């Protein structure tokens, strides 16, 4: 219902850019602070992205990295594009709706894989 | 000339002589009766019996304790002929004539 | 004058109105026939017609119609706590029509705001209206802004695009008063006839009595207003009009 | 800073007083969170903001825990609380989970 | 006695004026507080 559908990353060989149209599925998204966070697969989600309803499009300060934010406000959905990607970036990007203190990052979408390799399975 | 207004709650707006004033407060109603005549001897009031009409019936009710008056000339310094009675409780007697009039009274 | 008329504030920065002595009558209003709501905690207007304040005061403010139940005694959420809080005691009624047919301004309504991250829970009647970047989390604000820090104020953009859940109501909070002075406004007072020389009874300015009233070639001072005897009987009287 | 959970591998058996310790160095419990991830689903809301726990996620998830040592106290394991819980620091840079505390029903 | 061991109910909210000791009034209205006469219709 209140969902980001995931989408827009596939295979990469981690030098290129990639994409997430991570849309916001079921929301009236122009009030929140819509956030990203980033999984290594088989572990934890470590927050990245953080655009602003009021503004503030921004991320991670250990990963003010050339990947960058936006929310499309006529589609009303956050885009995290995933420029020039390095090897660090080799996990799965998700994104989710928060608040701070009001709420925190509440509604996450199902998955986004970053296929940050050559090789196909 | 001297008006300094701050968060005011409401207002109102309407020799050769004397004038007299009463000043009761009761009922939170400073009741003002008043009324004035001629004095060809300018000096002081003649001995005569009058009786004052009521006036005004504000419903300031404020708890006042004091009052001043207040004159002037023209430049004196912001230093930085009358003469007032004192009401008591009493018992009078009045007398109307025929318009109906307090002519005069026993105190 | 301080009902239907202009414009007003943001409701976090809602206005207050004093209201005088002048007699009244919500009835003469009630049924206006506009009042979308007269949700009305204090008494019912056909009822409070005649009662007396010492104070009435009216607030006025363009929100989001919704906010209509926030504006309820024992209500929440970032407007009934960051814009305005009514108190559970409020001796009033909630009059309120429409803001998104002169309030629409299709292109996105802005004029009006709202502290969407206020710090504190509004108190009743609190006036506040001091903005500020409260820590979203605590990265000493001071000022920050963009992680864990942001300013208060959002947009009360209303657009006739978006439905009227999300478009505004003019909304009015009525509020009165009444302490222990000579209070203002006294409801009604109505107006009977002159029905004269035969037996009526008779209320004149609060002088009740039954009797035959007829004219009499008496005359007193403009300031008396009835007539006794000798044995303290009423036996004249100054018509009020 | 980063935080770290106690039983890393909980495998405790329904109905118990499961309690995930959360020991921290900048003491931001202005904050602290608390998120149970289930394998093919991103975790969402559990607990959050001091000890504030969004619902639909029982009660039995005592929140507590402040000072730089923090601890949710589950009430009991039980058949749906077989996940990877997450402790969230936040309120600066530092906006992260746990280091993925396991707690294995048994 | 105040029995909360077990305490549809109902009572009246509105009507012309209070009854005379000992006295029913079971009804359905509106007594409308503006002129409007709703005759079934609210
Ligand atoms: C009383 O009234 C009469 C006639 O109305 C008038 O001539 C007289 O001056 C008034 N005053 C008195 C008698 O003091």
């Amino acid at each position: 219902q209140v969902q980001l559908q995931q989408w827009g990353a596939g295979l990469l060989k981690p030098s290129e850019t990639l994409s997430l149209t991570c849309a916001v599925y079921g929301g009236s998204f122009s009030d929140y602070f819509w956030y990203w966070i980033r999984q290594p697969p088989g572990k934890g989600l470590e927050w990245i992205g953080e655009i602003n309803h009021s503004g503030s499009t921004n991320y991670n300060p250990s990963l003010k990295s050339r990947v960058s934010i936006s929310v499309d406000t006529s589609k009303n959905q956050f885009s995290l594009k995933l420029s020039s990607v390095t090897a660090a970036d080799t996990a799965v990007y998700y994104c989710a709706r928060g608040q701070g203190y009001g709420r925190v990052l509440l509604w996450f979408g199902e998955w986004g894989q970053g296929t940050l390799v050559t090789v196909s399975s | 000339v001297y008006s300094s207004a701050n968060n005011c709650t409401f207002e109102y707006v309407s020799f050769k002589n004397l004038r007299e004033f009463v000043f009761k407060n009761i009922d939170g109603y400073f009741k003002i009766y008043s009324k004035h005549t001629p004095i060809n001897l300018v000096r002081d009031l003649p001995q005569g019996f009058s009786a004052l009409e009521p006036l005004v019936d504000l419903p300031i009710g404020i708890n006042i304790t004091r009052f001043q008056t207040l004159l002037a000339l023209h430049r004196s310094y912001l230093t930085p002929a009358y003469y007032v009675g004192y009401l008591q409780p009493r018992t009078f007697l009045l007398k109307y004539n025929e318009n109906g009039t307090i002519t005069d009274a026993v105190d | 004058e301080v009902f239907n008329a202009t414009r007003f504030a943001s409701v976090y920065a809602w206005n207050r109105k004093r209201i005088s002595n002048c007699v009244a009558d919500y009835s003469v209003l009630y049924n206006s026939a506009s009042f979308s709501t007269f949700k009305c905690y204090g008494v019912s207007p056909t009822k409070l017609n005649d009662l007396c304040f010492t104070n009435v005061y009216a607030d006025s403010f363009v929100i989001r119609g919704d906010e209509v139940r926030q504006i309820a005694p024992g209500q929440t959420g970032k407007i009934a706590d960051y814009n305005y809080k009514l108190p559970d005691d409020f001796t009033g009624c909630v009059i309120a029509w429409n803001s998104n047919n002169l309030d629409s301004k299709v292109g996105g309504n802005y004029n009006y705001l709202y502290r969407l991250f206020r710090k504190s829970n509004l108190k009743p009647f609190e006036r506040d209206i001091s903005t500020e970047i409260y820590q979203a989390g605590s990265t000493p604000c001071n000022g920050v802004e963009g992680f864990n820090c942001y300013f208060p104020l959002q947009s009360y953009g209303f657009q006739p695009t978006n439905g009227v859940g999300y478009q505004p109501y003019r909304v009015v909070v009525l509020s009165f008063e009444l302490l222990h002075a000579p209070a203002t406004v006294c409801g009604p007072k109505k107006s009977t006839n002159l029905v004269k020389n035969k037996c009526v009874n008779f209320n004149f300015n609060g002088l009740t009595g039954t009797g035959v009233l007829t004219e009499s070639n008496k005359k007193f001072l403009p300031f008396q207003q009835f007539g006794r005897d000798i044995a303290d009987t009423t036996d004249a009287v100054r018509d009020p009009q | 800073i980063v935080l770290t959970q106690s039983p890393a591998t909980l495998s405790l058996s329904p109905g118990e007083r499961a309690t995930l310790s959360c020991r921290a160095s900048q003491s931001v419990s202005s904050y602290l969170a608390w998120y149970q991830q289930k394998p093919g689903q991103a975790p969402r809301l559990l607990i959050y903001d001091a000890s504030n726990r969004a619902t639909g996620i029982p009660a039995r998830f005592s929140g507590s825990g402040s000072g730089t040592d923090f601890t949710l106290t589950i009430s009991s394991l039980e058949p749906e609380d077989f996940a990877v819980y997450y402790c969230q620091q936040r309120s600066n840079w530092i906006t992260f989970g746990q280091g993925t505390r396991l707690e294995i029903k048994r």
